[PDB]
RNA sequence: CCCGCAGAAGAAGCACCGGCUAACUCCGUGCCAGCAGCCGCGGUAAUACGGAGGGUGCAAGCGUUAAUCGGAAUUACUGGGCGUAAAGCGCACGCAGGCGGUUUGUUAAGUCAGAUGUGAAAUCCCCGGGCUCAACCUGGGAACUGCAUCUGAUACUGGCAAG
RNA sequence: UAGCUAGUAGGUGGGGUAACGGCUCACCUAGGCGACGAUCCCUAGCUGGUCUGAGAGGAUGACCAGCCACACUGGAACUGA
């Protein structure tokens, strides 16, 4: 079993690499109200076949560039 | 009033402002006198209220009190200064320490010596 | 390496002693890795004044880890007493 | 067997054709300590003849109040013009922790532990009304029962 | 626009007791319809009946006792602009136990008292005293 | 640490007898005991809230011979503990062990007690206790050491205590000076004219 | 730490007393000297200035100054307002953003329940132990209101599909 | 304080480190961050905790403990686990 996440491709314009949004929902520590909060990530895939608006489920792994220490796992829902 | 409205914009505390900024965050100051003279005081009250020009140690200059029954103060004494606003004389905000380094004690007194720096009577 | 020994703690003149195994690098009343007794020699009657995990001063040796002096000590007194 | 308590005088003017008519004013606070609180107005010429007439109002005008051995049966608000009041059941021991005017009411009333709070104006006369509509709004648990239409152990 | 239905539920209750109508009626819904039962069955009203198909309107029947409104006070506490929701351990009593919370549970709607004794809190829809 | 100051000046600001002296007069006969102290003693005063609840403390602290700063402590531990803060105040203050051993007789008064206390004479379980305010606990034997044993002052007390009203939680024998604490006291047993729910309200405003 | 000896023998000060706030009289000065945290007090009868007597509060300390929090619901999430006291933009359209009538299916994202790991020791808290007590030290507990993972619940919010 | 950024974002290959990595280099792609506050200015060691507060919070980081940084100022490397 191998902790991943799920997020929308923002860009795919990258060779071999792609921005990942994974928003989520959070309790606001002082007032309540539950928060949209947007974490961007550089993923690594292999023949940038993930285009923009992609569902994807991404996996931590090595340093793979400045920036990219994650990789894709699969694409959910490849229709845009 | 809204939850949103304060998630973009949170309540902000008002910083409290000093009412002894020569002192600066210091229970005591010294500092030299550059003049000594009497004030009238503000028009509800009457008299002749001594007070005194202080050059203080950190470059600040400020008008101090000078408490009590006659003193024996003159240019180049250094004295002692410590926060207190007088009210009925404007600009005075702090009040010579008796006691202090050249601040003699009010001669001849009894009760509240130790507010004016009168050593025990045998 | 690992060495387990004694921090004093309690008052002037009123030893209380952990004892800890740690890196013996670090500082005598400082980061340990796990405490696993007392020694109090200054206990009244009555009172145990010594107790040791004797099962984690084991798995500690048994890993490696040195033993003091004292600890040794205090571990052969009480396996002496029971 | 009632207990009076003077909460406050007041000096008040009244400035006639000729100048100033001085008179006072004396809201006081009668209760019998189990239940029962009357708070009465009082305004008359002399101080004397103040905390009498009002004394005398406020042994009539007096309501009941459903305390719960000593202390309330759940927290309570109260509100009036300026003055908002909190009052809520304290253990036993406490004893009552609560403002003057308060403090007053609640100790006549026979209300022995209790936690207390004015916010807003603290203006006797309405720290006063808003107290006693508290207490007076608060129900009982065998009376809540009897409106809910059940019994005491099906509220517990 | 409509956007807290469950609000205007409370609303139409408070108002109607307030004003000594006998009955009011509302468009009606499953989540509402539940919420009426929990009141019913704890006593804060007479009864409650839905009547159309396409449309259906709930009708509750109010309850006075000393020509007063049995419901002292009824208050949305979740509601669409900040939703509440507690854990069991932290579940709020109303008036010390004399009033009901309604809480929505995994397993229902139920009352404050019987989700604690159940094991499971869930979302505070709103306070009755 | 220890008021030094005339006694029945307090007993007559606090209007009442406070059991400063020995008891072998009548307080009315040794001083002007309703009239209050000083020259403006004559007239009442009109007093606040605040008033009462201050001078009640007062009472208490001057009674049991506590000063500010220690009975504050009292209150801070009574309120911790559980049960009635007041109850608890005053099982506190009746279980110091100078006033466990005026209950037990040696002593006209608690400032005779205290000497005895201080000066070494008092053991608890057989051993010397010199601090006064030590706390005593239920189940313990408070005994006049034998060096002590036959001062006069003591059997004084001892026939002083037995003109005055004999307190219920403790049992004492007179013959051996040894006496045992075998409770703490309710506060049905204690007078019922110290009141405490001033003392809990002065400390929390 | 214990024991022996002398002898009350070596050991009490500080602030305040108009209201807030517990505690008042006299004499001195006379809008001067002066006091003051605010309101204030003093112009010949001062409980407010100075002294005395008396009293009050603390006590080997007591006051003054500086700083934080509280009281201050006086930045209000708990817990405020906006006709006239400060406050509704001059009015409208509208992208982000916030919120969403009703029914069914599905989803486990939010949500809830349970378990596992972790949340250093110390500190706070509870029950005990040790110093003549307390301070202090210490034994054992919970608590660290969190995070992560796994397994469950379908009420509500969200997603997808059909209405 | 509304835009900032050319080793800047990524790829291929070479070198380098105990180790992944623009860490470095040559070439190619022209990107990447930013209203959920980038860049810039002022201030500041961080945490367990301390004080206050009913609580939520507010202020704070002396002593004890964990981490970081520094050793006249600015750079560099050697020996060595
Ligand atoms: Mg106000
Ligand atoms: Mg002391
Ligand atoms: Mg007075
Ligand atoms: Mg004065
Ligand atoms: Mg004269
Ligand atoms: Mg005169
Ligand atoms: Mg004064
Ligand atoms: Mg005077
Ligand atoms: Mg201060
Ligand atoms: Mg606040
Ligand atoms: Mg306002
Ligand atoms: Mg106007
Ligand atoms: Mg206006
Ligand atoms: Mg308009
Ligand atoms: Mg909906
Ligand atoms: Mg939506
Ligand atoms: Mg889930
Ligand atoms: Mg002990
Ligand atoms: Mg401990
Ligand atoms: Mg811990
Ligand atoms: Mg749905
Ligand atoms: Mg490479
Ligand atoms: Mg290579
Ligand atoms: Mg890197
Ligand atoms: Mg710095
Ligand atoms: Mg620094
Ligand atoms: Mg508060
Ligand atoms: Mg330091
Ligand atoms: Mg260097
Ligand atoms: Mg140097
Ligand atoms: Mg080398």
């Amino acid at each position: 079993k191998i902790r991943t996440l799920q997020g929308r491709v923002v860009s795919d314009k990258m060779e071999k690499s792609i921005v990942v949004a994974i928003e989520r929902f959070v309790k606001h520590p002082i007032y309540g109200k539950f928060i949209k909060r947007t974490t961007k990530l550089h993923v690594h895939d292999e023949n940038n076949e993930c285009g923009i608006g992609d569902v994807v489920e991404i996996r931590e792994c090595r340093p793979l560039s400045k920036t990219k220490s994650w990789t894709l796992v699969r694409v959910v829902e490849k229709a845009v | 009033a809204t939850v949103n409205q304060l998630v973009r914009k949170p309540r902000a505390r008002k910083v409290a402002k000093s009412n002894v900024p020569a002192l600066e965050a210091c229970p005591q100051k010294r500092g030299v006198c550059t003049r000594v003279y009497t004030t009238t005081p503000k028009k509800p009250n009457s008299a002749l209220r001594k007070v005194c020009r202080v050059r203080l140690t950190n470059g600040f200059e400020v008008t101090s009190y000078i408490g009590g029954e006659g003193h024996n103060l003159q240019e180049h004494s250094v004295i002692l200064i410590r926060g207190g606003r007088v009210k009925d004389l404007p600009g005075v905000r702090y009040h010579t320490v008796r006691g202090a380094l050249d601040c003699s004690g009010v001669k001849d007194r009894k009760q509240a010596r130790s507010k004016y720096g009168v050593k025990r009577p045998k | 390496m690992v060495t387990i020994r004694l921090a004093r703690h309690g008052a002037k003149k009123r030893p209380f002693y952990q004892v800890v195994v740690a890196d013996s690098r670090n500082a005598r009343n400082g980061r340990f890795i796990e405490r696993v007794g007392f020694f109090n020699p200054i206990a009244s009657e009555k009172e145990e004044g010594t107790r040791l995990d004797l099962d984690r001063i084991a798995h500690w040796v048994g890993q490696g880890a040195t033993i003091s002096d004292r600890v040794a000590a205090l571990i052969k007194e009480v396996n002496k007493a029971a | 067997e009632l207990q009076e308590k003077l909460i406050a005088v007041n000096r008040v003017s009244k400035t006639v054709k000729g100048g100033r008519i001085f008179s006072f004013t004396a809201l006081t606070v009668v209760g019998d300590g189990n239940g029962r609180v009357g708070f009465g107005y009082g305004k008359a010429r002399e101080v004397p003849a103040a905390i009498q007439k009002a004394m005398e109002k406020a042994r009539r005008n007096m309501i009941n109040v459903a305390l719960n051995n000593g202390t309330l049966q759940h927290p309570v608000k109260g509100v009036h013009t300026g003055s908002r009041v909190f009052m809520q059941p304290a253990s036993e021991g406490t004893g009552i922790i609560a403002g003057g005017a308060m403090r007053a009411v609640l100790e006549v009333a026979g209300v022995h532990n209790v936690l207390a709070k004015a916010y807003g104006s603290t203006n006797p006369i309405n720290v006063v009304r808003a107290t006693i509509d508290g207490l007076e709004n608060m129900n009982s648990p065998e009376m809540v029962a009897a409106k809910r239409g059940k019994s005491v152990e099906e509220i517990l | 626009s409509m956007q807290d239905p469950i609000a205007d539920m409370l609303t139409r209750i408070r108002n109607g007791q307030a004003a000594n109508k006998a009955a009011v009626t509302m468009p009606s819904s499953k989540l509402k319809v539940a919420i009426a039962n929990v009141l019913k069955e704890e006593g804060f009203i007479e009864d409650f009946k839905v009547e159309g198909d396409t449309k259906p309107e709930l009708e509750l029947t109010l309850k006075y006792f000393q020509g007063k409104a049995v419901v002292e006070s009824i208050q949305r506490v979740s509601r669409p602009g900040l939703r509440i929701y507690k854990r069991k351990d932290e579940l709020p009593k109303v008036m010390a136990g004399l009033g009901i919370a309604v809480v929505s549970t995994s397993k229902g709607v139920m009352t404050d008292r019987a989700a604690r004794q159940a094991g499971l809190g869930g979302e505070i829809i709103c306070y009755v005293a | 640490a220890r008021y030094l100051g005339p006694k029945l000046k307090l007993s007559r600001r606090e209007g009442t007898d406070l059991f400063l002296k020995s008891g072998v007069r009548a307080i009315d006969t040794k001083c002007k005991i309703e009239q209050a102290p000083g020259q403006h003693g004559a007239r009442k005063p009109r007093l606040s809230d605040y008033g009462v609840q201050l001078r009640e403390k007062q009472k208490v602290r001057r009674i049991y011979g506590v000063l500010e700063r220690q009975f504050r402590n009292y209150y801070k531990e009574a309120a911790r503990l559980k049960g009635n803060t007041g109850e608890n105040l005053l099982a506190l203050l009746e279980g110091r062990l100078d006033n466990v051993v005026y209950r037990m007789g040696f002593g006209a008064t608690r400032a005779e007690a205290r000497q005895l206390v201080s000066h070494k004479a008092i053991m608890v379980n057989g051993r010397v206790v010199n601090i006064a305010s030590y706390q005593v606990s239920p189940n313990d034997v408070v005994s006049i050491r034998e060096k002590a044993k036959k001062q006069s002052r003591v059997k004084a007390a001892l026939e002083l205590a037995e003109q005055r009203e004999k307190p219920t939680w403790l049992e004492v024998d007179a013959g051996k000076m040894e006496g045992t604490f075998k409770r703490k006291p309710e506060r049905s047993d204690l007078s019922a004219d110290i009141n405490e729910h001033l003392i809990v309200e002065l400390y929390s405003k």
